[PDB]
């Protein structure tokens, strides 16, 4: 997640594999949605299920 | 038109050259494309 000059930017990439947590193998991140929000953001939090 | 020197105005990108079907791997988000030294080389057709 990046929010330079507003214009909220996100990138995503999915790699299921079978190795352990957070492998060292490389992987690129493709952009998914680029939506121009253009507001002030300092805090960040997640949700659960 | 293809295989002919024409002046193109592709989505505001004005220039002159010859356009032919390419065999690149434009990802869906990719729009403009380029070459090694920073010149627009392969532009995907927005319609087709
Ligand atoms: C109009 O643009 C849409 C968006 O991709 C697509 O259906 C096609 O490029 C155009 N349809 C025409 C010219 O009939």
């Amino acid at each position: 997640f990046k929010n330079i000059d507003g214009y909220f930017k996100i990138y995503s990439k999915h790699t299921p594999i079978i190795g352990r947590d957070f492998p060292q193998g490389f992987s690129a991140l493709e952009p998914l949605v680029d939506l121009p929000i253009g507001i002030n953001i300092t805090r960040f939090q997640t949700l659960l299920a | 038109v293809k295989n002919k020197c024409v002046n193109f105005n592709f989505n505001g990108l004005t220039g002159t050259g010859v356009l032919t079907k390419s065999n690149k791997k434009f990802l869906p988000f990719q729009q403009f494309g380029r070459d090694i030294v920073d010149t627009t080389d392969a532009v995907r057709d927005p319609q087709t």
